[PDB]
């Protein structure tokens, strides 16, 4: 069997698209969120630096603008299979298991 | 040969490349007379 | 009752919501979607009963 | 493989490996030429459409 | 105004997958814009090249490079190949002449030779000795590179500018990280001397008792300041000068890199319209759109407003190669080569 280095990370697509879809079942993002984070239609916020702004929120090419120089540094939101991969990198599982 | 049991589990980036043998990098398959890889 | 449903008042909005209903997202124009019905039932081309 | 007359046959998967390999090195050419971020986000969409 | 038919259209959009819908409605946005847009993109790119051809004309062996790769070339008992065309082709605003050649290096010599004694009158840059180093960049400015050796020239700005920026890193992490100095004092302070290590005393004089720690890693610390003085000899350079020639040159470069992309994003329709009158069942849509956009970005790269002719030509004769040939490299299981 051979291999294949990508210039940009792809997601999966039955942990996806199945039904309960094991990805935004996971993050607790339902569907459409991030179909239009995946399609490069809008970003999403990777880490909010600020809490003014908020995990697994969404921030469309035009509204980000405004939240783009209002405070510049403290956001982490971005577009596509990069930052999804941010995000469930980023999410440790243990404290939101005991929360829930 | 003789085996026990079976697992499934996520194939790692890393396991990837430690199974494979070498990064295609060309859709190409064979030339045109000497039908050669 | 199917008029006190319909949210569409003017001929033009019933051309867009039609040009909506078939292309989906696109942002609409009016020659784009007059010209999509009248093809769609009303030009030779695309329409004939035998 | 080959058939007596010369004629080749196939598998539908290289196809898909050939569509795959185009893209990404067309998506490596245009990472070299800092080119638009619009051309990015379509290679990329047929990237992961692919 | 177009960005906000793409914000409420895709609160509305009917869950549509196909990324032409998505692309097709983003170039929608930004417009077609001509006549002289097209010949200011032009302006502003040629002038930002022009300005960091400026930054060339002021690194000093800018021009020992030149020489001395020619001399490698002309030293082989006579050459005309490779090297040659890629050196002196200059634009007249052929097969060289050595003839010729012969002439253009004289001239050049002597406003080398000639600048030097007055740029050591009484200091660096005095008025006069100034004055002739604008002759110089003068004299520089009506030569117009080939790319190739051109960008490789540039390079050995770009890179040395790199090696300051990596002993900054490196003092930077094994002074700041480890010993945790203030980076307020270090920019008074690194600014005012640059050449001696008086402030390094004269931060450790600010008593600071974790300051006076730092016996442990001395011979370490100054040994890293090593490498940030040797760049100053192989360099030759004094360092606002060097400041200002890596960014007046970024800005040299970013003129046309913010310029082009008005060419591009309005010429998209061109390259999608030529793109399909070949959407035949030949390939398929989206990537000869992709190689028309490749063809599209060479035309701009090579387009002459001085020609006076419309742009769509060119990039037309451009694209068309493009996707002409990638339907034929790629399109296949099995290559066939273009003579075939």
């Amino acid at each position: 069997m051979g291999h294949i280095e990508l210039a940009s990370p792809t997601a999966h697509i039955w942990f996806l698209k199945s039904l309960p879809s094991r990805i935004g079942l996971l993050l607790d993002m339902p569907l459409r969120d991030i179909e239009r984070v995946l399609y490069f239609e809008s970003y999403v916020v990777i880490e909010g630096g600020m809490t003014n702004l908020e995990r697994q929120q969404i921030l469309t090419e035009e509204q980000y603008l405004d939240a783009l120089e209002e405070f510049g540094d403290e956001f982490d939101a971005k577009m596509g299979a990069e930052a999804i991969q941010a995000l469930l990198k980023s999410m440790d599982l243990e404290q939101e298991c005991e929360q829930l | 040969e003789e085996f026990d049991a079976i697992k499934i589990a996520l194939a790692s980036p890393d396991m990837i490349r430690s199974w494979s043998f070498g990064e295609v990098k060309k859709p190409e398959t064979i030339n045109y007379r000497t039908f050669k890889p | 009752e199917t008029l006190r449903v319909d949210p569409t008042n003017d001929r033009l909005s019933a051309l867009v919501e039609i040009y909506r209903m078939m292309r989906p997202g696109e942002p609409p124009t009016r020659e784009a979607a007059e010209s999509l019905f009248e093809n769609l039932f009303f030009s030779e081309d695309r329409y004939d009963l035998s | 493989v080959p058939l007596d007359g010369g004629r080749f046959a196939t598998s539908d998967l290289n196809d898909l490996y050939r569509r795959v390999i185009n893209r990404n090195n067309r998506l490596k050419r245009l990472l070299d030429l800092a080119a638009p971020d619009i051309i990015v986000r379509n290679e990329k969409r047929m990237l992961q459409e692919a | 105004a177009a960005a906000q038919v793409l914000s409420s259209v895709e609160s509305e959009i009917g869950r549509t997958t196909d990324p032409v819908r998505m692309y097709m409605r983003e170039m929608g946005t930004v417009e077609l814009l001509t006549r002289e847009g097209e010949i200011d993109i032009a302006k502003r790119i040629e002038d930002g090249i022009n300005q960091v051809q400026c930054s060339v004309a002021e690194y000093p062996e800018a021009i020992t490079y030149l020489l001395e790769q020619y001399d490698r070339v002309e030293a082989e008992e006579a050459r005309l190949s490779d090297l040659i065309t890629g050196f002196v082709d200059p634009n007249a605003e052929n097969s060289i002449d050595p003839e010729l050649a012969r002439e253009k290096f004289a001239e050049l010599r002597a406003q080398y030779v000639v600048t030097r004694d007055t740029i050591k009158a009484k200091g660096r840059s005095h008025a006069t000795a100034q004055e002739e180093i604008l002759k110089l960049s003068e004299v520089f400015k009506q030569f117009r590179l080939v790319p190739k050796q051109f960008d490789y020239l540039v390079n050995s700005m770009r890179v040395m500018m790199d090696r300051v920026r990596t002993q900054e890193r490196l003092i930077m992490k094994l002074c700041v990280e480890q010993c945790k100095m203030p980076k307020k004092n270090f920019i008074t302070l690194f600014t005012g001397n640059e050449t001696s290590d008086t402030w390094f005393n004269a931060a450790i004089a600010m008593n600071k008792p974790w300051s006076e720690k730092l016996h442990d890693v001395s011979e370490e610390v100054h040994r890293a300041l090593q490498k940030l003085q040797q760049i100053e000899e192989e360099t030759g350079l004094t360092i606002e000068q060097v400041k200002d020639i890596n960014r007046r040159m970024s800005i040299g470069e970013a003129k046309a890199r913010r310029a082009k992309k008005e060419m591009v994003e309005a010429n998209l329709r061109l390259v999608i319209s030529i793109a399909k009158k070949y959407t035949n069942r030949g390939l398929q849509f989206l990537d000869l759109i992709q190689e028309g956009n490749i063809g599209l970005m060479k035309a701009v790269d090579k387009f002459e407003y001085r020609r006076g002719y419309k742009f769509s030509t060119y990039a037309t004769w451009w694209i068309r190669q493009a996707i002409t040939r990638s339907i034929a490299d790629q399109a296949r299981t099995i290559r066939i080569p273009v003579h075939m």
